[PDB]
């Protein structure tokens, strides 16, 4: 019932410019969602984006559960790079170690639908490779 | 120095009433998904957002380095605050970057250009003037880490050079030289007249960005030219000794010219539907150089001529930007 | 446009009269 993940940085108050009223296409108000996000934020660090479930009921009060920080941003943060790559195979912009990746993987385990952390690690590695970074 | 810095910073403030209101308007009407359904609108918002984004990152420096300076910079510069005064050097750099950004970003401004220099009346004197002008541009290119490719050069009989057409390529070439384009006036006592009365000669500077099979003819004279006949303007090359390279060079210049003819005409037409004198002067007697447009005067002509004045160019660019 | 503009008169060569020169003689001075 109108559930979609679509937003930016959690810490910045009321990010209406990037998406904003897409969540507010349905009968729920713009003020509420933002407020909720803000509330959520105080338990966690500011600056990073976050996704959340948007089950828009007919009553106008919605249930919501956060997920882990975006895969990409997390991956970037261990790397220490802003612009990942343009034309990655032709020349490498940066690179990552596997241990770090593994470490990163374990902290997301709650949202990650998988038992073996090894699998998660390998997924992360793959993602990194795709971005443009030879492990 | 402090005063200068302040002045510089004031410009940055000058773009505070633009950034906030604009941003607000964009989020209020453009960000919306039911507005978004039209592509054009989205595009507009993106453009509008671009303006905002520029103002965000670069204003911080202006504000953050200003407010933190005064507490530690006040009394001590030499001892313990030798970092703290040259901490504001960073701020200065940032400011410069902002200013330069403002100046550039405009259509075709990155792509290199091919300025022709054309002399004026005076005959013998005038050709010398042209040569001098050419030299200054060459030195400017040298100064700014550019590579100049000499295409047309044509000597005048009694003295100097009649015609030249010089192509430089590199980092935002056109942007810098695009203002210059126009008449440059040489107000000085002729070395050729025995009387030594003051004279006035001129030089056009045509500056253009770089950007049919049977209606072009290619003729050899090892020299080469590419005469696009329908328009009717020719180009002639003499840079390299190898022929094919020369031909190629000619082709690009001609292409540029074609574009130039088109665009200007189009603009004129639009204007129809909807500087007078010399741009610059150089007055060697007086040791004195008024750009008539933009009201700046440099008092060491020699410096300007030896190597073209980046500062002057920047001012000119700013004026042009404003007009745009 | 650049080319013809140059050709036009406003950009003709200027020469000045002389005060102690050869073609100097002022019959009547500026001021009486």
């Amino acid at each position: 019932q109108a559930y979609v993940k679509l937003q930016v940085a959690a810490g910045m108050a009321n990010p209406s410019p990037p998406v904003g009223p897409a969540l507010g296409q349905q009968g729920v108000n713009i003020m509420e969602f933002c407020k909720a996000f803000n509330a959520k934020t105080d338990s966690i660090e500011k600056g990073l984006p976050i996704p959340v479930v948007i089950t828009v009921y007919a009553d106008r009060s919605f249930t919501f559960v956060t997920k882990t920080p975006p895969a990409a941003v997390l991956l970037k943060k261990a790397a220490g790079i802003k612009s990942g790559s343009g034309k990655p195979n032709k020349d490498k912009v940066g690179k990552i170690s596997r241990a770090q990746l593994q470490e990163i993987a374990q902290t997301k385990a709650a949202d990650m639908t998988g038992a073996d952390i090894e699998a998660m690690t390998r997924s992360i590695e793959g993602t990194a490779r795709s971005m443009g970074l030879v492990v | 120095n402090a005063s200068r810095n302040a002045w510089k910073a004031s410009g940055g403030i000058f773009d505070i009433p633009q950034k906030e209101t604009r941003l607000k308007e964009l989020e209020r009407r453009l960000e919306d998904p039911s507005l978004w359904n039209d592509p054009e609108a989205a595009r507009k918002v993106s453009q509008e957002a671009a303006r905002l984004r520029r103002t965000v990152d670069t204003f911080r420096s202006l504000e953050s380095d200003l407010q933190g300076l005064l507490e530690l910079m006040e009394e001590l510069p030499a001892e313990e605050r030798e970092a703290l005064k040259p901490e504001l050097e960073e701020a200065a750099k940032k400011l410069d970057e902002l200013y330069h950004q403002t100046l550039l970003n405009f259509p075709h401004a990155e792509k290199n250009a091919i300025l022709t220099i054309q002399p004026g009346a005076g005959g013998t004197e005038a050709c010398d003037w042209a040569e001098m002008l050419l030299r200054m541009y060459t030195r400017f290119a040298e100064r700014q880490g550019f590579q100049v490719e000499v295409v047309d050069l044509t000597p005048g009989p009694e003295a100097g050079i009649d015609y030249a057409q010089i192509l430089v390529k590199g980092e935002n070439a056109y942007g810098l030289l695009s203002p210059e384009a126009g008449v440059h006036r040489l107000v000085r006592p002729s070395p050729f007249d025995a009387s030594g009365r003051r004279h006035t000669s001129f030089a056009g500077v045509e500056v253009i960005p770089e950007v049919k099979p049977e209606e072009l003819r290619i003729d050899v004279m090892s020299a080469v030219r590419v005469v696009h006949l329908p328009t009717g303007i020719t180009v002639t090359c003499q840079t390299t000794r190898s022929q094919i390279k020369n031909k190629e060079l000619a082709l690009k210049i001609l292409k540029a010219r074609l574009y130039e003819l088109e665009r200007k005409k189009r603009e004129e037409e639009l204007k129809a539907l909807r500087w007078g004198s010399q741009i610059r002067s150089y007055v060697l007697d007086k040791n004195y150089v008024k750009d008539h447009r933009t009201g700046l005067m440099r008092h060491d002509p020699e410096n300007v001529l030896d190597g073209d004045l980046m500062d002057l160019i920047w001012a000119g660019l700013e004026w042009k930007a404003g007009r745009r | 446009a650049i080319e013809a503009l140059l050709h036009d008169p406003l950009f003709r060569q200027r020469v000045e009269k002389n005060k102690k020169g050869k073609g100097s003689y002022m019959r009547k001075g500026k001021h009486g």
